[PDB]
């Protein structure tokens, strides 16, 4: 299964 | 002379000169954390200087109990320890030890507030567990897990910070004095997913008493097989309070607070039906919530004494050279 690879610390 | 010395508050940081551009990123009991940019690396770092660890036994024996388990409880979702220093050059001399760690973007403090969908909800999840459950295999019971405590990265990745104020995080057994286990961990983490979900802390107050007021409140009173196992007098409180029933868990967290997606939300809910458990015996267990649908979906095998001061010195001089 395809992990997140981003995340909108931002 | 390989080391400068950069006053921070109240402190001063006497570091390697690889590492620059000190700049605090906290203050909590153990001290300041510094971060720095390490040049020999190229990359950004924490730097933490242990606060008087050779006040006494007690602090001794816990600066080399921290240092050991640091250097050898490695794992992705732990902070992991990159260096560790002293200026002294002579145990007459010993006084200071600086731990380096990896320095990640931010706490959970942040993302707990942004609406998450399942993938990320979940990720985010599955690497605490996997963190907790390394700290447990390592003999490590956290206590105090909370989002200021687990930090993060731009791509999705999760390490815990360290192992034992924000009291809204800890489990009952712990507000109530009874002694714990492994599973006093679990509940930090359904109040944690639960708060991502409703983006509230779920159990606030001033202190302890109003603290298990919302707790009742929200999840019901607990039963007698859980108060006979209570000290008598912390008894004769608890069971003096209302008899709530409990609000519910689809009422607690309905469907419209999330984002397959009804039986992802219904997951999620049973997840934290599993967690936000009053009683440690009918918790559930980090093996079993890394074993649960919602979270078991990114599952990889792979990842899942008396001494004097002098003599504790020598001890954890030898730990700072390894
Ligand atoms: C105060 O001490 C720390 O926050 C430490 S100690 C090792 C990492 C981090 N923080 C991070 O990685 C990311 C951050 C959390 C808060 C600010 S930046």
């Amino acid at each position: 299964p395809k992990r997140p690879t981003t995340l909108n610390l931002f | 002379n390989q080391f400068y010395s950069v006053e921070v508050g109240d402190s001063t940081f006497t570091v390697l000169k690889r590492y620059q551009n000190l700049k605090p990123i906290g203050s909590g009991a153990q001290g300041i954390v510094c971060a720095a940019y390490d040049a020999v690396l190229d990359r950004n770092v924490a730097i933490k200087k242990l606060s008087r660890p050779f006040q006494n036994q007690t602090h001794a024996k816990r600066a080399y109990r921290e240092l050991v388990l640091m250097k050898c409880v490695n794992h992705k979702n732990i902070i992991s320890l990159l260096n560790v220093f002293t200026p002294q050059k002579t145990l007459e001399e010993f006084q200071d030890v600086y731990l380096v760690m990896e320095l990640m973007d931010a706490n959970l403090c942040q993302v707990i507030q942004m609406e998450l969908d399942h993938e990320r909800m979940s990720y985010l999840l599955y690497q605490m567990l996997c963190g907790i459950k390394h700290l447990h295999s390592a003999g490590i019971i956290h206590r105090d897990l909370k989002p200021s405590n687990i930090v993060v990265k731009s791509d999705c990745t999760l390490k815990i910070l360290d192992f034992g104020v924000t009291r809204y995080y800890r489990a009952p057994e712990v507000i109530l004095g009874m002694g714990y286990k492994e599973n006093v961990d679990i509940w930090s983490v359904g109040c944690i997913m639960g708060e991502m979900v409703r983006h509230k802390i779920l159990f606030p107050g001033r202190d302890y008493i109003d603290q298990w007021n919302k707790v009742i409140e929200q999840l019901g009173t607990p039963c007698p097989e859980f108060m006979k196992k209570l000290q008598p007098t912390v008894r004769n409180y608890v069971e003096n309070r209302p008899k709530y029933a409990g609000l519910t868990f689809p009422k607690l967290f309905p469907d419209s607070l999330f984002p397959h997606n009804k039986l992802k939300a219904s997951q999620a809910r049973d997840l934290l039906s599993k967690m936000l458990v009053i009683d440690p015996a009918k918790r559930i267990s980090v093996d079993d919530a890394l074993q649960h649908p919602y979270i078991n979906v990114w599952y990889d095998p792979a990842e899942v004494r008396e001494h004097t001061i002098e003599e504790w010195k020598e001890l954890i001089y030898k730990e700072v050279m390894n």
